[PDB]
């Protein structure tokens, strides 16, 4: 029924600011300016992503958090800049940390209050809240530590309306750090208690997939933001579209979560880089694509959802995707009857003439966890750089706490597979 | 056969008279009971004030069909309302104070942020 | 001295209707009442006009009843001679006799004592009623109780119409006649059975009227009652008064039934044949074909004969053609009994009913006798009943009136003795 | 000597309309006006269907009651419509039914006193009340039920006259309607008590009469009650007409019926559909021509009425008729002495310049008894529809109740095939 | 007398608005309101209420926990057929979960409702009953419908309540959850409904690529199909009718137990664009190809047919195309309804939407039975939850709105139940 966006942390911002620009140019819209598009459909539902202001204009429900001036000022001086509301953009000034105490407790803390002072005015003002949704990085601290934060003062304030996050799972391959298996333990600890679905977008995943499968030699952070901001269009799509569904996204959590423990999707996608449905398919649902590094193999598909995109016949696709859940039977758990369902928006994405986009709750996204704990008690282990965080205020046993918890999960998801 | 006829009376407008043809050889209505046709009228009172006393069974006994039906439905009636609305007070009960074991569990690693900066606001 | 007549229901109403007439005929008065003792012995002469009938008409419906107060003869009744009762005997002695019967009886009863006020000397009473049928049985019957106390010697003439399958019944007829004919025999001195199948019968063989209505036996019967009452209204010798009646035909108390035989029935049209001799007109008499209960005396006995002459007769005939019935016949007189024979002339012309169906005659026989071979009436009547009652058949009807189950079988009960007295008399 | 006419339920009112215009042609009557007709007899005894009213005038006394307005409003406009005393017309208003318990109890009840309060003001009317005839359906439940009830409360309250009535005894063919066996088993019981006379008109027979015997191939109601509305002036005859008889009723009754046990007879008659006298009685006496589905075969006559209608001579009645019960002598109980009776009225009915017709008291009609128990038992066997009465406050065992009574009268008939 | 329509829930409404549209076009009803018609100053009356001097307004209330759908309604022409107030909405979802409409979302609304329809019954002398379409599977479907029904029971105490329901299958897309909604409501639902007509999605969509040859089929597909089902199910009191009937009969027949059976659905001549025999039609009707909820009858017993006609028939037709229907065919009729096959004709012709996808008919079929293999659905719904619950499945979600883990039990505890009455009707 409507939307908030929170984006908050280099990395959070960076891809939200990707996400903007990728979907604001769907339903067409300028730099400021509103309509430009001889579609029509589009405006139905931009509702949901788009509080709309003064005479014409649309803007953005969305609130831009950091600990430091740059990375705001990088979008407001380029993309779709000129879009979002100026007093939306919560400024830190202070240090930022790469370290999830200073964003959860120190320099965190002294900020959270203007920017739920500002959460509260977007959904305040919203005709019906239908819930938030945040990125943000899980390794480093200003959006790993200020976000879960953020949600865990987020829920209190709203425990009725629900918790969405994309969430980035760094890796030793592409980082600004040693120390983030210690911020990300933290996070998935925090993330596991007050959000209902969060997608992994595994920044190891997004690797491989333009080294493995994509010819660019060293990736930016650029072509590869590209690819979440691809990947988040597509999990979006029938929220902000058509007339298909109308995806509650409540619905879209009561559907695809089986178990409180808020259970990570991990999300896909169909054609890449900077297709015949067939061929569309057996990619979508091929790992060597999934937007987190697993092989959905080594575990089985709890809930499945996949969301088709241009205009093709969806005769062919009931038939593809029962198809697919035939030449890999197994890999379905069988005590969760239609555990995957689909859907068809006709309006094609970027470029791209057909597309589709994946969300899977699976059990083997436990291969991800017990890699990042792998590096956590690798480190913890002969407690290593935790000065860091036993000086900013913290326990010791909070991190134990923390792994233990997190632990669990990863026991939890081996327990489901079951019988 | 030869008669021999002895006459008897010689009226004005007539005449009788006995003939032997073979001479012959050989050698309280009481009023009481009227008793008894008021003993009919009280056999027939009976008869019918029985038949009629015994249509004065089925009567009140339609009193009755049309009344455990109504006392049926007020059953039913004023019993699932209850049987609805004390599973809906139950429901409340369950999460208003649910939504609230929520805030709690919450308030509490919040309480927790306080009580682990004031212990930096101590450290180095 | 004077002589009542009681109408009781339907049949015996209209049987009284057109025996009234024939009385009218016979004495000359023009319906209004006046005429332009002696026959003082039926008639009241009332006010300084009028003829009035010593007669009491009820019936438990009106309709009949009022169809008297409606055709002509409208002026030969009192009003108060002819009552009425609404609601119908509904064709079961039960009703009658205690239910529907209670409630106008003691009006009746009444009435007809203030009739036998205005007579010095009352005789007795003709009681003129139906075997089988509602009010006829059970009325008649309590009637006839009550009279019995409160006339105490004075004799009562019965005239039963006994029934017949043909001249439309009720099943329940059956049960009817052997429930009166039993309380009502220790109460009734002499009774002249009438069967309709024999009147019905004579009307086929003589009259030729293919379909013969009650106004088609009435008018027959009509004359039968004429011609016993007759010697009485007239005077003369024989029958002149009422005990002379069972003094003459019933020896034995048992209220005996003579059979009733009518002379010549000729139909008009015929009339001006030949006037039938005095031998002749006797001769039908001792005739199954010319009876008035459908039985045969060829095979019962006889135990008292009487003949009734009526017209231009002179008694020599009369006795040599007795004498040649004798000779030429089943004499069959029983026992202990002379060879009856009481024999009456009525000097008086036998006068009949103008738009009628018989003619005129010269001369006609009456024939009152009394047979043990009449009591074969009373067995056809009580295998009919015996055969239903098997299996209490209408019984409830009764019950349900409030008579007795046993009241059934103690009056079969009597029948069962009478038609043994009877055939008791044999030999 | 008087009779009033309750006519009640669907059919029951169907039925009475029809007998009435019938008759009231017969007597020579306008829609309203009075006499029109070169006859006299007539009025002699129009008496005894009409209480008459204003100026000449000649109204039927009749109270038409019913659960649901329509079927009345189909008399009010349609045949003789204006006849009827406009505030002798009792509406239900209510839900009918087609359920022997609505009508006999919840919305009967309802009305029952305001129809009685009717009846009592023609009967206190009458010079001299003779007793009540009544016209309805014995399956189905605003005529059988609310009926049922009202003789019921018309004894009582004239226990002293008699009970008469016309019940069409419902069947398989000719509607559906999955009930009606219950609601026929519920009232035969009611008639077996409160009547002491009841003319079977089978449904069943009626239709056979029209298809069996008339290639009449669309049955209407409408044509086959034709064969009703005939079948009952012929039986009122001579209670309505001329001085052959007179024909108390009770005089009827107390002749037809032996045994307490309201013995049902069933009619016929003699030339049919919408004449020698031998070929008049060989077929009034024929079963393919009987009100009731029997064959008067399988069972004797306990007592038979017959009564002739045109100038024919008698002559050859009582001889037609005396030779029927010759070359059938056997199946004419013989401890019932003269057990069929005659009666011959010269006013033709309708068309028809000959005509008879015939009522029958016969151990026969315990086939049709037999036949309705037998879809009861089938039905009550394993308690069908019945908690359709259950719940408008019925016993179970009133059903029980009902069964056995009637089960009784099956073999009380049973019994008088005796000796 | 009135019949009064509530549609609650996305599919109930959605299917509601395409068959209101269906009696529209059938009465002869512009959009715009008015009828040249003739008057309405009845009968046309059973499901309209002729609101001021023009229209002629429904008796329908439309409940949804979202606008959207409803929202259609107020936009696309018929906007002009319902009164402002006659649709209801309610801002936040149902989000997919019985709990939630039958307790925490709903009780919000619910008291709007039930004062609304109120509204609608109080001018109507005499209503009747309630027809309420609702989706088995679904949020508010399930949960809301369920507590409307439950105070409906409470504020109309007779007056029946006639659901529709539309029982979910896997392509036409449910909802992981669907199992749960389904087996929660009915079983709540059940001992306050009096008769419900099932259709089944699968059946429907399976008859569009089978028949209308739709590779694709949408709702406002599918909703066509069902609104004529239920126009011919309404029919019989929506038109007079004449030569015949209203359910009332026909619900008599159908149900003839406590269990609030649920009649099998069967639709006649699906043809089209772009004439059947009396016979054929009939034909389909016992045929699994052509039913409402996919099973098969030739494997049940069954327990009440009902054939409903309409158009261009002929009795005399209907009589051949029956009998036959058994002469060869799949018969079974159960140890003890003898009957079974009522049937009517709504002369009317079958009149259909005009961009619609099936053709003008001259004549349809209807068939309404009551089999105990209706049950072959209620068991392949129980088997899906069994196997969740099992594990808790998706329990939470609901225990979090605040119900209780053992109305999760006591209520798969009714469907076994249930689910063994139906079995136990076996010979
Ligand atoms: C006199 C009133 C009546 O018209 C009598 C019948 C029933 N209805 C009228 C309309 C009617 C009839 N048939 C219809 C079919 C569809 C819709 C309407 C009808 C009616 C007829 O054909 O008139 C031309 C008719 C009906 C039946 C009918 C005959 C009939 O007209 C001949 N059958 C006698 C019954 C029936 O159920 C039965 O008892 O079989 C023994 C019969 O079963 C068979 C195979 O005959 C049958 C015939 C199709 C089958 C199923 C439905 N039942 C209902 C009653 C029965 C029928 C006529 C009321
Ligand atoms: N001879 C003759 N017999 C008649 C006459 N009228 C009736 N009956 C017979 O009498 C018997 C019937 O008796 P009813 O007089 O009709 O009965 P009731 O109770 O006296 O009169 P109701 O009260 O009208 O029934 C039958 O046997 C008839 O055959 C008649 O006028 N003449
Ligand atoms: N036949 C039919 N079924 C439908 C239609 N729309 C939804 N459904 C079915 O109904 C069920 C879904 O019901 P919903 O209306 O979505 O549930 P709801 O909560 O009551 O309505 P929402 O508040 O919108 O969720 C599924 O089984 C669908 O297949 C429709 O238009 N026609
Ligand atoms: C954001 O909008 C979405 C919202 C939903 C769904 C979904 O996935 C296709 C979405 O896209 C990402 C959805 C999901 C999943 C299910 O579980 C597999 C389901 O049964 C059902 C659904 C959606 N409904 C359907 O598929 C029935 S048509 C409803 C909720
Ligand atoms: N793919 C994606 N990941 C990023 C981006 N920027 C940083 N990251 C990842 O997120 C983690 C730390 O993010 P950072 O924003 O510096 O932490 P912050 O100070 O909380 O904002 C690292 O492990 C990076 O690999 C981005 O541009 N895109
Ligand atoms: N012949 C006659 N019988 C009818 C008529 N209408 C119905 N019936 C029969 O009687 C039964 C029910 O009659 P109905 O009047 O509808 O019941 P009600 O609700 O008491 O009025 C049906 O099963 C039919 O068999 C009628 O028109 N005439
Ligand atoms: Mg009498
Ligand atoms: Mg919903």
């Amino acid at each position: 029924r409507e939307i908030v966006h929170i984006q908050a942390g280099q990395c959070g911002n960076q891809i939200g600011a990707k996400f903007w620009e990728v979907i604001s140019d769907e339903h067409g819209i300028d730099p400021t300016g509103s309509y430009h598009g001889d579609s029509d459909l589009q405006l139905e539902r931009i509702n949901v992503y788009y509080n709309e202001a003064t005479g014409n204009k649309y803007v953005p429900r969305a609130i831009l958090v950091d600990l430091e001036p740059g990375t705001m000022d990088s979008v407001r001086s380029g993309p779709f800049g000129q879009i979002f509301r100026p007093d939306n953009f919560v400024f830190g000034q202070s240090g930022a940390g790469n370290n999830w105490a200073k964003g959860h407790y120190t320099e965190g803390a002294e900020l959270v209050d203007s920017v739920l002072d500002v959460v509260r005015k977007e959904s305040e003002s919203c005709d019906c809240l239908q819930g938030f949704q945040l990125t943000h990085s899980l390794g480093g601290g200003t959006g790993s530590g200020m976000g879960t934060l953020l949600i865990s003062k987020i829920r209190e304030e709203y425990p009725d309306r629900i918790m969405n996050t994309f969430s980035v799972v760094p890796s030793p391959k592409v980082s600004d750090t040693v120390v983030e298996p210690y911020n990300a333990t933290l996070s998935v600890h925090q993330l596991v208690e007050n959000t209902d679905e969060t997608y992994s977008i595994d920044n190891e995943a997004l690797y491989d997939i333009c080294f493995r499968t994509l010819k660019l030699t060293t990736p930016t952070y650029g072509d590869l933001n590209h690819l979440v901001s691809a990947t988040m269009s597509g999990v979006t799509t029938c929220l902000r579209f058509p007339g298909q569904l109308n995806a509650d996204l409540r619905k879209l959590a009561v559907n695809m979560v089986p178990f409180p423990r808020l259970h990570f999707f991990m999300p896909g996608f169909a054609p890449l880089t900077s297709l015949t449905v067939p061929e569309l398919t057996q990619q979508m649902f091929d790992s060597k694509n999934m937007m987190a590094a697993c092989d959905p193999r080594h575990g089985r598909y709890l809930t499945v959802a996949a969301v088709f995109r241009g205009r093709m016949s969806m005769k062919e696709v009931d038939e593809q995707m029962l198809n697919v859940q035939n030449k890999n039977s197994s890999y379905f758990v069988e005590w969760i009857p239609n555990n995957v369902k689909t859907a068809v928006c006709d309006i094609p994405p970027r470029g791209l003439k057909m597309s589709a986009t994946f969300i899977g709750n699976s059990t083997a996204i436990q291969e991800l966890f017990k890699r990042i704990s792998e590096q956590f008690t690798a480190m913890f282990r002969r407690k290593a750089f935790l000065h860091w965080y036993t000086g900013e205020g913290m326990d010791e046993m909070e991190f134990t706490e923390a792994e233990s918890n997190m632990n669990d999960l990863v026991s939890e998801y081996q327990q489901y597979q079951d019988a | 056969a030869d008669m021999e006829v002895i006459e008897l009376n010689k009226c004005t407008s007539g005449q009788s008279f006995e003939v032997i043809l073979k001479p012959p050889s050989f050698d309280p209505s009481l009023e009481e009971i009227q008793k008894k046709l008021e003993a009919a009228e009280e056999r027939r009172k009976y008869q019918e004030a029985e038949l009629l006393k015994h249509l004065a069974e089925k009567r009140e006994h339609e009193r009755e069909v049309i009344q455990k039906a109504i006392e049926e439905n007020n059953n039913f009636i004023k019993m699932a309302k209850e049987k609805l609305a004390q599973k809906m007070e139950s429901n409340k009960e369950n999460r208003e104070a649910h939504l609230a074991a929520m805030l709690e569990r919450l308030q509490e690693k919040d309480k927790h942020a306080e009580e682990v900066r004031k212990n930096k606001e101590l450290k180095e | 001295r004077e002589c009542i007549s009681i109408h009781v229901g339907q049949a015996g109403v209209q049987i009284g209707n057109a025996c009234w007439e024939l009385y009218c005929l016979e004495h000359g008065i023009q319906p209004d009442g006046q005429m332009p003792d002696s026959f003082n012995t039926f008639f009241s002469e009332t006010g300084a006009g009028k003829h009035v009938p010593r007669a009491v008409f009820v019936d438990l419906e009106p309709t009949v009843i009022d169809e008297v107060r409606t055709g002509t003869y409208r002026q030969l009744f009192h009003p108060e001679q002819l009552i009425t009762g609404k609601e119908d005997a509904a064709n079961n002695y039960a009703r009658g006799h205690y239910t529907i019967g209670k409630e106008i009886i003691d009006l009746v009863l009444d009435r007809i004592r203030k009739l036998a006020d205005q007579c010095t000397g009352l005789q007795g009473f003709l009681v003129f009623h139906s075997f089988g049928g509602g009010t006829g049985s059970g009325f008649t019957s309590l009637l006839m109780e009550r009279l019995s106390v409160d006339y105490g010697k004075k004799s009562k003439l019965e005239f039963s119409i006994y029934p017949a399958p043909q001249v439309s019944t009720a099943v329940v007829e059956p049960y009817n006649s052997i429930l009166t004919t039993h309380t009502t025999l220790e109460h009734s001195d002499c009774a002249f059975m009438v069967d309709n199948e024999a009147i019905y019968d004579i009307c086929r063989r003589n009259l030729d009227i293919e379909r013969p209505t009650y106004t088609n036996l009435n008018r027959l019967i009509g004359q039968i009652v004429s011609s016993i009452t007759a010697s009485l209204r007239f005077d003369g010798a024989l029958n002149v008064d009422l005990t002379e009646f069972q003094t003459n035909l019933v020896p034995y108390p048992r209220i005996h039934f003579p059979l009733a035989t009518y002379a010549p029935v000729i139909s008009a049209e015929k009339a001006y044949h030949e006037q039938l001799s005095v031998a002749e007109i006797t001769n039908a008499c001792f005739e199954p074909a010319n009876q008035m209960v459908k039985c045969d005396p060829r095979h019962g006995k006889y135990m008292a004969c009487c003949l009734l002459y009526r017209g231009d007769v002179v008694p020599k005939d009369v006795n040599a053609a007795i004498a040649t019935i004798k000779t030429k016949r089943s004499i069959q007189f029983v026992d202990w009994c002379p060879t009856g024979f009481k024999v009456g002339i009525n000097y008086q012309p036998p006068t009949v009913v103008p738009g009628g169906d018989l003619a005129k005659v010269q001369r006609a026989v009456c024939m009152l006798s009394n047979t043990t071979a009449i009591a074969e009436a009373w067995a056809r009547l009580d295998h009919k009943f015996d055969l239903m009652y098997a299996k209490r058949a209408f019984v409830h009807w009764y019950v349900g009136e409030g008579m007795e189950e046993g009241e059934f079988s103690e009056a079969r009960e009597d029948m069962a003795a009478l038609e043994k007295d009877y055939e008791e008399v044999g030999i």
